[PDB]
Formats: C-alpha cells, structure tokens, sequence
C-alpha cells in the first residue's frame, strides 16, 4: 500500500525520499514508480505542457510505496497504471444497490429493501472506492446478524435493541454498532464522538478509520 | 411513521472564536447574514467564486488546526429571476444571474383532465416532473332519480370556496360551508358525503391531498351519474405537489393556464455597490471578532477600518486583517500604511497559490492570503500568536527576502517566509505586527498580546459590573475593591491567563459617587529573540 | 426506575379550604422506536 | 394613548396611589422621533422604551416585536424584581434587536431619558442589558423622579 | 429665554410643524445653547438641507 | 454619562524650578 | 525587533572581598 504527496515550491526531489525513508538513494525507485522523466518536479507549470503525463510540477501529487513494495517490479508496473486511482485496489468495486437513500432510510430493517440501479446509459451502474465503502458498510450493517445464506455471522444484532429508552440501552446500541463496524479489515478502528436521546429518538455519531 | 433505523454517510466536511467574511459570491440571498458551519453546507447556499473559494480555503490553512465558525455576506444586491407567464408568478428561490437558466412549462393531459407540471434547471441536474394536478376528489352519485349534479360556488368578495351542494333534480339534497365551519380540512367532506345514502366520494391514490377547503373552484351542476367526476382546485394543489421541494415558486396574480416549457428572466447580480459600509453594518451584533473584506479596494479598507474603531468604542473589540492587489510594490504598500496607520488592523503583502480540493491549482490574490492568515489566527486558543507558525500555500508570487523581511515588518507590514526544508510547507509567518505606526507599546503593536487583552479586559469589565456597577450599596468602601480584586487576580495567575501580578501594589481610591482603580500585571506572549551563549573551561 | 427523570421544581400546589390542586412534569419511559446513526470518515 | 395613560397615572397620583407606566415606540424610530415622544410625555413616573426586536416565544418561533412589546420585556423585570432594586444592567434575554445605537449614542439617549439597550461581550459568551434606570423627567439633581 | 433656551426644543418643535423638516447631525453630540447661534437669512428650500 | 466600567501625618512641601503647570499656586 | 534566534563563541571567561590595584597602563579616562 501507498501514501500521498503534494509537491511544494521548488521541492528537491530527494527531499521527498529522505523525508519517508530516512536514506536518498531511494529516489531512483521512487521516480520510477511515478513514471517520471528525467525533469522530475519543475518550478514553471507551462513546461508540463509538452509532456503532463511524464512531467509533474508544484502542486502536483506523487505516489509514495511503503518500504515493502520499493523494489517490486509488479507494484512499480502497477503503481504506473493507477496514478492517483490507486485507493480503488485497495477499497474495490462493487454494484450499486442504493437506488435512493431517500427510501431505505425511512423503512429501516426489513425484508424487500435495496435494488440495483443504472447510472448513465446502457452500462449498469457500478460504485467504486470511497463510494463502494460506503455501501459495504451500510448494507452490512443493516442486515440482521443471521440472515445471509452462506457465511453466517454476517449483519448485526441492531434490530435486538429496540428496548427500553433508558441510558444503558443506549450504551448497548453504541456497542453493536461498534463491534458491527470494526468487523470488516478495511477499517482500522471506530469511536463514539456524541449521542442524544429524544423521547423515542436514538440519535448518535460515530468516526472510523477507513484505510487510505 | 412506523419504527425504523437510518445511517446516513454524511458528507458533512467531506473551536471557540467566530470568524467574519463579506465578499462576492454569486448565490445566496443577499443582505443578510448567514452562520456557516459545514463546508458542505456552503457550497449549498452559496455556488461559486471568492466567498467560497474562501471559505474552502479558511478552514484548510493548516494541517491540524482550523478556523472556528464563519459568518458570511454577499455584497451584490441580487435580484432573483422570475416571470409572468400564463396567470402566474412564477419567482425563483435563486438570487442572482443562474437562476436565468431555469425553465418551466405546462401541458394539460386528456386522460385526467389536469394539468402537468416540469421545472428544469441546469447545473443541479434538476428536471422532475408533477402531475394529476388538481383530481382533488372524485363524486358518483347513486340514486335512481333521472339525472343528479353536485355545484360548488365562491366567495363573490374574495374567490375563495363558499359551499358544496349536491342537487337531485331541483332538490338541494344536502350541503356543506366551506369559509370555514366544521370542514376547514377536506377529510370530513371525504366522510360526509360518503355517511348519505346516495351518494359516495373516493380520493385519488396519488399522496395525501387533504388540501384546506377554501381553495376549490367556481363549478355548477356537475352530472355524476353517468361519470365519477373529479373536483379540481387546480391552483391550491401546486403547494401540496411542489411546496416544500426544489427551485421555483408559484403565486396568482385570473385563470391558470397550460404555456410551453419557457425560461425565466430578470437575474441578475446587478452592479457591485459603490461603498460597502451600509452592508458592514450589519455585522454590529452578530458575535465576531475577526473580519476580512474580500477586496483590494483602498475605500472598503478604509471604511473597514473605521467600522472596526467605531465597534471597538461601544464594548465590542474587533480586529480586520486587509490584503492588496496582486503581487504590490513597496511604494504601493506603505502608500497604504501610510493611508491606514491605526491600530486593530493588519497588512498583508504577499499573493499565494494553494492547491484548492477541487485540484484546483488556483493563484490567489493577496486579500485571500489575508483569510487564510486570519483564519488560522481564529482558530487558536486565545494568546496565542501566528508568529512562526507554518501556513499550508502551494507558491508566492514575490518579490520580498530576508533583507525585506526586516524592511517591511519594521513598518508593521506581515509577509510569509521561505524555509527551504521540514518545516511543513517550507512556508512560515515572520511576525504578528500591526499597521499602528509606533511600535514601543506592544499592546497596540502586536497582535496577539492585544487579543489576549481585548479579553482580559471584557472579563474584568463583566465581573465588575454586578458586584458593583448595579449599585447595590454604598456600604462597600474601597478595601473591599482591593479584596475582590486580589481574588480576581489570583483567579488569572492560576488559570494562566497571565503570567503574574504583585498583589501589594493595588492602588484604590473612592468618593461614592465614583471609584478609581491602579492595579499591575505581568503579561504573557510569545518568545521573539532567543540569545543562548555559549561559554567553555577549554 | 419506572420515569425517567422528574423536574421536582416544576411542582405546583395551592390550597382552597377543603380542597386542593397540583401540576407537575414527569418524563415518561418509553420503547426506542427509532434509532439514527450518522457515520463520517477521516485521514 | 400613551397620553391618556400618562394622564390616568398623574391622576391615580394625585388620589395617593403610586403607579408607574413603562412605554415604547414605534419600529425603527430614530433619535428624534424618539425626542418627539419624551417632550410630549414629559411626567415622571411614564418611562419610554426606545428599540424594536425579536423574542423566542413559546412556539420555537423568531417572533418580531415591536418596541409596545419590549417594553413588556422590562415591565416583566421591574414587577419581578425586590423593591427598591435597579433595573440597571440586569440580561434582557433579546434574539435580535435593532440596536445600532452605540456608546455616545446611549449617552444621548439617556440623558435625554430615554431607556436603552446595550449589547456586551463576555469571554467568549455574549448577552444585551439595558443601561439605566433613568425616567422620561428632565432634572438631573432630583434622583426621587430621575431614576 | 425660556423653553427653547437649548436647540433640542427647536429641533423637536420643528417636527411639529410638519411641513417643514429638522434633522440631527450624525457626527456625535452638540446640545448647543440656542442664544449662541449665528445671525442668517432666506436660503433657497424645498429639495436643499 | 451613564453608569460604566472603564479602564502619613507629616506632609512635606517643596519649592523649584519645573517646565510645568501654573506658578503661583 | 524582528523575531530571530543568535549565537556566540564569547570570549569574556578567559569570591567576595573585593580587591583593589593602581598602576600605569596606555588606557582608560585618568582618576575614575
């Protein structure tokens, strides 16, 4: 996996390597990775008119490996294919079932929901990246714990909680939610930021550490 | 309705100052002022140009801290676009030249005899259509006399629904008022016609109508023997199909009648004003504290400056930072110190470009530098100074160097630094100077030793006034001042408010009519000059 | 624990000889009946 | 009317019972409209209330008052208050009022006698109070009517 | 002498001949005696202040 | 000036020179 | 002044009663 850069004002491009890896010499990787050219970063943004795809400049995002992968010709082939559309390798692609968030958000848990949907023309509509997590963590977590007919303790235990309003009930939904959310490896962690209970009203917000 | 559970993945941003900005932006209803908390909620009331551009920019100067909440103001006098057409008025929710784009049109269906209705406008993809408009509720009668009818007549004085009568022949069989009575909603007709035993009356499946039933129309002796007839209240319907949703509204001026899909006219952000004081009025009472305009006008820095003295006289204190042009000379900079040497304002030089989220490499004006500096400075807990932060800029468009860097901050002008290396962005703020022409006092001179005042001050004004403002007593002489002043005092030193005081040289002096005060602080601010030496035994 | 909470200042008494009258608030307990969760992402 | 008020005060005086009447004018009044109004309503015990603003009523609604109405803002406050005590620089608990009048204007307009509203920054909290007991009566050395 | 000994009586009272106008000065406060004022005659009116 | 916030038994006499105020009191 | 650090190599290190000397040297303003 990857981290990424902004270039900045006359960056030296072996600044860029000893700030991520302590030593320089492994700017000659780097730069390979990026399918640069020989005028690696250039202070004048018209001079990246004659070559933009082969010629960065001030402001322009890099692709920086982690150590593992520096040396690996597959992810160097890889990494020169995906130039800043390298999260979709690690999030994925996925059908869109989300036809109108308008609807499922009003009926909740329950059979006879989500429906896949088209975007465009003829091509059906698939979501991708940032946007496939999203779908992959709302549909799981909407699903009871049992349901799905292979690979159970799929879903959550929500639709248990529906008991009384009383501040410890509240607690357990918060618990569910958490260990429903932290379930899947493409989010490193999860945390409550607030809650507020109405008379019949469980409103509450959490963060999560999505992965790039 | 019934129980359920939602998630909603809120784009919401894809604390404690409040942070001001006035510029020109091209949405948004104009001379009035708005909180803005989300920048995803900006970019909703608003659409494009400075102000935005702005607020995008204020609240991602710096990688882990950020300004507070902004309040905004447009400074064009936006008419919004609208049209007569047909007997409607038909006016925009949009203030300003894109709501031109919009169209509306009307067609009449033969299969329901209503209308159907189209709005469509551009650069929100919007293009959705109404329909069965009117078909409020069908009638069919079921007697065995020849031939029954139903009427409805109006308010003669004011067009509005009077009674609904149904009529067998010559004989009224049964009738209702409608200015009001037991029917104000139209659910106990749908009951009261049904209950007789000749007649029956059904509602359209298409949503909940249950309009208020002062707004059916003029009919009389409709057949409903032969046909199940519907009542129609074509124009009460467009609230109930459209109301709460979308771009356009309606209003009757007269006859509502089927025209094709036509676009509006009339929007437009009109000339920019000549003077922008009558607008910064507005911004008295809000709650700010720091305030930026967005332009290089010398009139609205001047007259900025003014409003911020004028709101710093009547127990609100305020500070304005001011950019100019792009890429200005010396002589054009101190031409504007010289123009603008009182305190509570600061100048900025340089003109930056920042990487904008839209992966916009965007060259930035000099008053746009001045927001991205301001809003860092906000953000901070109070006393602190921008002094040798870093800010998050891409490039400077510049002229000015080290030797520079002594030249204009000695005149109480800011400029931004080159570092060449680690430091986060190579970009750093050399000093907090304020344009006040002397230096010596550093309470004026400098900015945040004068925002940690402006505070301090408010705090003591506070507590003084009820304990002793509100004149409960004379019976209070002055050895109790010195006591409720030491106890306030010691207060600030354990909350590190400031950096000490010497509670023995507190001064008091009363005759009843009047108290005076004498009272020291040490205070607290940054460190500017650090001088270690070096010695050595050899 | 059969309320939730009660404002005991809210409560109001007056006496008229031989009778008398009182209003006070209480918080009812309830069932959820629906349950919102707002999820938001980071770095 | 106000007149009429301030003549049936004046006579519930002279029969040996103190009342007191607290007055507002108008929307947007100006410094000299005002004036008009303390030189024709120019006994003690009538006190004239100058600004027009709004007040979060009941229903959650940004209600618009006129200043006939906020002049109830402080009658509410004096009737409440121990007898004896300012109404001087106690919260006034407005949502939003025209209130541009600044430093040296609350100056003129009370010494004018004419009652006034301040807005105050605290730390970081803000609220408005209102600056003076002072009554519509013109002599300064005489506090009995003055205040 | 008497009740309009300070300007501010003149420049209520003028607002109560209707037809005419007084306005104040916006640039603070002046409450001038109105025995200081100075000797003037028939400036052109209606539009003009 | 409405109501605000803003912000030895042996005495001993001198006599000289001093570029300020009135003389003679 | 303009916000800046500084550094010296010094040179000025090369108990109570204090003590008194008076002799000739080509220095100083006379009889101080």
């Amino acid at each position: 996996r990857f981290k990424k850069h902004v270039v900045q004002h006359e960056e030296t491009m072996q600044a860029i390597a000893q700030r991520y890896y302590g030593d320089v010499s492994y700017w000659i990787d780097l730069v390979e990775h990026n399918n640069l050219k020989y005028p690696y970063l250039v202070e004048t943004d018209e001079e990246k008119m004659k070559d933009p795809e082969r010629l960065a400049s001030t402001g322009d995002t890099l692709i920086i490996p982690i150590e593992s992968d520096l040396t690996d010709v597959s992810a160097k082939e890889i990494n020169s294919r995906d130039k800043d559309v390298l999260v979709e390798l690690a999030l994925g692609r996925d059908l869109n079932i989300t036809a109108d968030e308008k609807y499922f958000n009003e009926h909740g848990t329950s059979d006879n929901i989500l429906a896949f949907s088209t975007n465009g023309n003829g091509d059906l509509d698939t979501v991708k990246g940032i946007d496939n997590m999203k779908q992959q963590l709302q549909a799981r977590l909407l699903t009871p714990r049992g349901s799905l007919m292979l690979h159970p303790n799929y879903g959550s235990d929500l639709h248990n909680l529906f008991g009384l309003n009383i501040p410890e009930q509240a607690t357990l939904i918060e618990m569910e939610v958490l260990r429903t959310l932290t379930s899947d490896n493409r989010v490193k962690s999860a945390n409550l930021i607030d809650w507020k209970i109405q008379g019949n009203v469980y409103s509450g917000q959490f963060s999560v550490e999505i992965k790039s | 309705t019934r129980p359920h559970a939602s998630i909603e993945v809120d784009t919401s941003g894809i604390s404690e100052k409040v942070f001001c900005l006035i510029g020109q932006a091209e949405g948004g209803e104009p001379n009035t002022v708005y909180e803005l908390r989300n920048y995803s909620q900006a970019k909703r009331l608003f659409r494009s140009g400075e102000l935005l551009d702005a607020i995008e920019l204020a609240w991602g100067s710096n990688p882990n801290y950020t300004a507070g909440r902004i309040l905004a103001m447009r400074i064009e006098d936006a008419k919004p676009a609208s049209a007569e057409i047909g007997g409607l008025k038909i006016t925009s929710k949009i203030y300003g030249n894109v709501a031109n784009n919009i169209q509306v049109g009307l067609e009449k269906n033969t299969l329901s005899d209503s209308l159907r209705l189209r709005v469509i406008f551009q650069d929100d993809r919007f293009n959705e259509v109404y329909d069965n408009i009117g078909n409020i509720f069908t009638i069919k009668y079921k007697g065995e006399e020849a031939n029954a009818t139903f009427s409805v007549e109006h308010d003669e004085e004011t067009q509005k629904a009077s009674r609904l009568v149904l009529k067998v022949g010559d004989q009224e069989v049964k009738s209702y008022d409608l200015t009001g009575g037991a029917y104000d909603y139209t659910n106990a007709i749908i009951t009261d016609i049904n209950q007789l035993p000749d007649f029956e009356a059904k509602l359209s499946p298409f949503g909940d109508k249950n309009l208020e039933s002062s707004k059916l129309d003029k009919i009389e002796n409709a057949n409903i023997k032969d046909k199940a007839v519907y009542v129609k209240a074509v124009f009460g319907d467009l609230e109930k199909q459209t109301a709460y949703n979308g771009i356009v509204s309606f209003e009757q001026l007269k006859t509502i009648e089927p025209f094709e899909l036509t676009k509006l006219k009339g929007g437009t952000n009109g000339e920019p004003p000549a003077t922008w004081a009558d607008k910064l009025d507005k911004f008295a009472h809000e709650g700010g504290y720091y305030i930026v305009p967005l332009s290089s006008k010398q009139s609205v820095h001047a007259e900025v400056a003014s409003f911020v003295k004028e709101r710093s006289d009547a127990g609100e204190p305020m500070r304005a930072i001011v950019g100019g042009g792009f890429n200005e000379s010396k002589e054009q900079l101190f031409g504007r110190q010289a123009s603008l040497s009182n305190p509570r304002v600061s100048l900025v030089a340089n003109s930056g470009t920042f990487v904008m989220d839209d992966g916009r490499k965007n060259h930035v004006p000099a008053y746009m530098v001045a927001v991205a500096l301001g809003g860092l400075a906000s953000g901070l807990e109070i006393g602190e100074s921008i002094t040798f932060k870093p800010l998050r800029v891409s490039s400077l468009d510049q002229i000015y160097e080290s030797i520079d860097l002594d030249e204009l901050n000695e005149n109480g002008i800011i400029s931004i630094e080159f570092v060449r290396n680690r430091t986060n962005t190579f970009f750093r703020i050399v000093d907090d100077v304020t344009t006040f022409n002397d230096k010596s006092d550093p309470v004026k001179a400098e900015m945040a030793v004068g925002e940690a005042n402006d505070f301090l001050v408010s705090e003591l004004k506070v507590q003084l006034e009820d304990q002793f403002i509100g004149t409960r007593t004379i019976n209070t002489s002055a050895s109790i001042i010195k006591d409720f002043i030491q106890s306030y005092l010691g207060r600030k030193k354990r909350d590190n408010e400031i950096q000490d005081f010497p509670a023995e040289d507190v001064q008091v002096i009363v005759e009843g009519n009047e108290a005076r005060i004498s009272m020291t602080v040490y205070p607290i601010r940054s460190f500017k000059k650090i001088s270690v030496s070096l010695v050595y035994k050899q």
